[PDB]
């Protein structure tokens, strides 16, 4: 019953996905995301599939940058993990 | 004729099985070095070049006699060749925003040669007083392709190149260099070429003079992956079904070199030639033999006779191309002098005329 | 059939410079259009401002310059402004 | 008629020198460009497009490749302090991002 | 084609924390990230369709999206420019 | 004749002044060196496009105007001294 231990995965996955390139989000989902948001502005909206990847690699950096901002709040206050308040201040201090 | 030559080979080999302990001592001062170097801050990022290994005898009839390379990365440099001589270049850094350690060793523009050798060599001698159980004794410099020369105990001698290196593509000068596109392939040059190439500390030598601060263009780590790896086979001779005697031509070639150098040690001949010459020479040879037929083991004797009228006639035209930089001529009148290469010319053809006395005369 | 215009060419002889030996994705090649046409714009951007500012009609090696000073930050601007103010004095004196 | 020449070879340039000299008076930029107006820019944009591809290749070098990849791009100008910062708003198609993991996260 | 927000999966979300550095997750972050997620898709898609209706289009290009991006202080390179 | 140590001008209550009018309420005996630090990173740039836009336009005395698009080109506007 071999098991690693709590954070030595975690880490793993950070390594790894740090260094690749490839979307994290699923595609079909992300792309109905981007149509029921549409959909609020206008009706038979069309999207070029490659209009809908432009946005999704957006969207992931966006997330990407906002989440390493949370991690250094978290860790200024001392926590490993990160909590919705982290996102909320790195968010503030950014303007929004 | 292959098979005196042969019983040389096997002797020549089997006299570094007493080795390991020398290799030791000398792996001792030199992991005692790196440290030193490693406290200091223009040497912080200082390792082996050859890594795995604290050994590498350029000299095959000298089991005793050590060359280990200390290389340091410079991240960006400019080269500038000096004075068309195709082989020598000023070393200088392009843009880097962040503070390079290695600023205290410019001068103007340039990094000094004169000043790094001066202060590699004044660590060394500093950290091997600190060595309190192997005897170390360092000689005073005179050229800059040794930067520092160890004298351990009474036996054992060991010349430390200082390199830089640069992961940069390498210079147009090169381009047409390493020529093994007809012997190890265009596929493996290209492989090679995308490795890093070294910068030794090396003054111009001319032809009545020299430039202080140029850096020479250094290969050694290819040349020990061609050694290794001298077959467009590339597995050649680590299977008998495949074994060629280019290896050991060049060894005999090499202890040829030695022999007579040794031989004529005092008449001073031949004091300016190296195992480079032969190996340059060497590979020429391999070039115009790319096949591994044309190096059957049972042709030593007719492959190495071969190899040994190549290097003869290269002495003769005076006439040896760099192997990666082929417009440097290694047998240029302005390092090795006429007088020298005839002598040396006729020497070996003295020795292969009477089947290479001066191979079992010590 | 319509035609567009790009920096492919002129970027594949740069690479050649500093990487005779390599070559360049696609991609890689698109994102260096990209990356010309912004900088291009930020460039003429403030060049056009300058020449506002200083209550002109022309743009000239003048205003590249400044604007390159801006743009840039520490050293890199300075290459830039190196190689520029030469490329004029030997475009002339070519 | 002389012989014609391309400007860019004149200027010991490989980027186009009068399409810099067009592209300056559109967008309605300026009324009119100068002279030397082009021939500076072009220095200029081949001097920043030289500077990302280097560093670039030495990535791509870094490993073992015979190209550049979006990748090997955003490597070179994250690592570049001054590029990093030129372009430190650009999203890049595929960049990944820095192996930058904070010290305390690892164990002892 | 309804809260399709869901459709952005916990293990997408956590690895994109993961690519950020973030070792470890609150259980109530999933709903957090996503309230952010939608606000900045909101403000990128709707600028896209504005320039798509301006140039009296249907369907919304990479070029929409990219002068969406641009104008936030974030230009994409790759789809053009 | 040269200046020199002007960073000091910047006086501690000055600095609280500015912490307080922030909403902070206890300042750190550090936070005076940390802050000047950061204060002149904010003003050397500036200032430096001040001058750049100054020097562009051939002039020695900066003006309201050079120091507006300095700040702007920043990012950050100022109103009331011109636009
Ligand atoms: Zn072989």
């Amino acid at each position: 019953p071999h098991r690693y231990r709590p954070g030595t995965v975690a880490l793993r996955e950070i390594r790894r996905y740090q260094k690749s390139t490839e979307l994290l989000i699923r595609k079909l989902p992300f792309q109905r995301l981007v149509r029921e948001i549409a959909q609020d502005f206008k009706t038979d909206l069309r999207f070029q599939s490659s209009a809908v990847m432009a946005l999704q690699e957006a969207s992931e950096a966006y997330l990407v940058g906002l989440f390493e901002d949370t991690n250094l709040a978290a860790i200024h206050a001392k926590r490993v993990t990160i909590m919705p308040k982290d996102i909320q201040l790195a968010r503030r201090i950014r303007g929004e | 004729g292959a098979s005196k030559l042969r019983a040389v080979l096997e002797k020549l080999k089997l006299s570094r099985d007493d080795i390991s302990t020398a290799a030791g001592m000398v792996k001792g001062v030199v992991d005692h070095l790196l440290l030193r170097l490693k406290c200091d801050s223009a040497f912080r990022g200082v390792g082996l070049l050859n890594t795995g290994s604290y050994y590498e005898h350029v000299k095959i009839s000298a089991p005793n006699e050590f060359d280990v390379m200390f290389k340091l990365e410079v991240p960006r440099i400019q080269l500038e060749e000096y004075s068309n001589t195709r082989a020598y270049y000023f070393v200088k850094f392009k843009r880097n925003p962040k503070e390079n350690p290695l600023s205290q060793f410019l001068e103007g523009e340039i990094l000094s040669a004169s000043k790094m050798l001066s202060k590699f060599r004044k660590i060394i001698k500093e950290e091997i007083n600190d060595i309190k159980d192997t005897d170390v004794i360092m000689k005073r410099k005179r050229g800059g392709s040794p930067a520092v020369t160890l004298l351990i105990s009474e036996k054992i001698s060991v010349d430390i190149t200082l390199a830089l290196e640069s992961k940069s593509s390498w210079p147009a000068s090169t381009q047409e260099g390493l020529r093994i596109q007809n012997w190890l392939s265009a596929k493996v040059r290209k492989q090679l070429r995308l490795k890093p190439f070294y910068l030794v500390p090396k003054h111009a030598k001319e032809g009545n003079g020299f430039q202080e601060e140029t850096w020479r263009l250094s290969f050694s780590h290819i040349e020990k992956e061609i050694l290794n790896n001298h077959g467009k086979s590339e597995t050649c001779c680590e299977n008998k079904e495949e074994k060629c005697c280019r290896k050991d031509c060049l060894k005999l070639m090499k202890y040829l070199l030695e022999q007579l150098k040794e031989r004529f040690k005092d008449k001073k001949h031949l004091d300016k030639f190296s195992s480079y010459h032969v190996k340059t020479a060497f590979f020429h040879v391999c070039t115009q033999n790319p096949q591994d037929s044309q190096w059957d083991r049972k042709d030593l004797g007719l492959c190495f006779d071969n190899c040994v009228t190549y290097f003869l006639q290269c002495l003769r035209t005076e006439k040896l191309e760099n192997y990666f930089i082929p417009e440097f001529n290694l047998f240029s009148s302005n390092l090795i002098d006429k007088r020298s290469k005839e002598f040396l010319t006729k020497q070996i053809e003295y020795e292969r005329n009477n089947e290479f006395p001066v191979f079992d005369e010590f | 059939r319509s035609r567009k215009e790009s920096y492919s060419v002129y970027v594949y002889k740069v690479l050649k410079q500093v990487h005779p030996d390599t070559g360049i994705s696609s991609k890689a090649m698109g994102i260096m259009n990209s990356f010309v046409n912004d900088i291009f714009e930020r460039i003429a951007g403030e060049a056009s401002r300058l020449a506002h500012y200083n209550k002109r009609s022309t743009i000239t090696s003048r205003e590249i310059q400044t604007a390159v000073r801006l743009l840039l930050p520490g050293e890199l601007a300075k290459h830039a402004v190196s190689e520029g103010t030469k490329a004029v004095t030997k475009y002339t004196s070519a | 008629r002389a012989k014609a020449k391309s400007r860019s070879s004149r200027a010991g340039l490989q980027f186009p020198v009068g399409r810099v000299h067009r592209l300056l008076r559109k967008g309605n930029y300026a009324e009119r460009v100068g002279a030397g107006a082009p021939v500076y820019m072009a220095a200029v944009l081949e001097y920043l497009t030289a500077e990302i591809l280097e560093l670039a290749g030495n990535a791509a070098r870094d490993n073992k490749k015979t190209r550049i990849i979006p990748r090997h791009l955003q490597l070179a100008i994250r690592n570049d302090e001054e590029l990093n910062k030129l372009l430190g708003k650009v999203t890049i198609a595929q960049g990944g991002v820095l192996p930058n993991i904070q010290a305390v996260l690892l164990p002892k | 084609l309804r809260d399709n927000i869901q459709g952005i999966t916990k293990p997408a979300i956590r690895r994109l924390a993961r690519r950020g550095g973030v070792k470890r997750i609150s259980g109530l972050i999933y709903e957090e990230t996503r309230g952010v997620l939608k606000v900045f898709l909101e403000n990128v898609i709707r600028d896209a369709v504005t320039y798509t209706e301006h140039a009296k289009r249907k369907t919304v290009t990479a070029m929409d999206v990219v002068y969406a991006l641009k104008r936030q202080g974030r230009t994409l390179y790759g789809f053009g420019g």
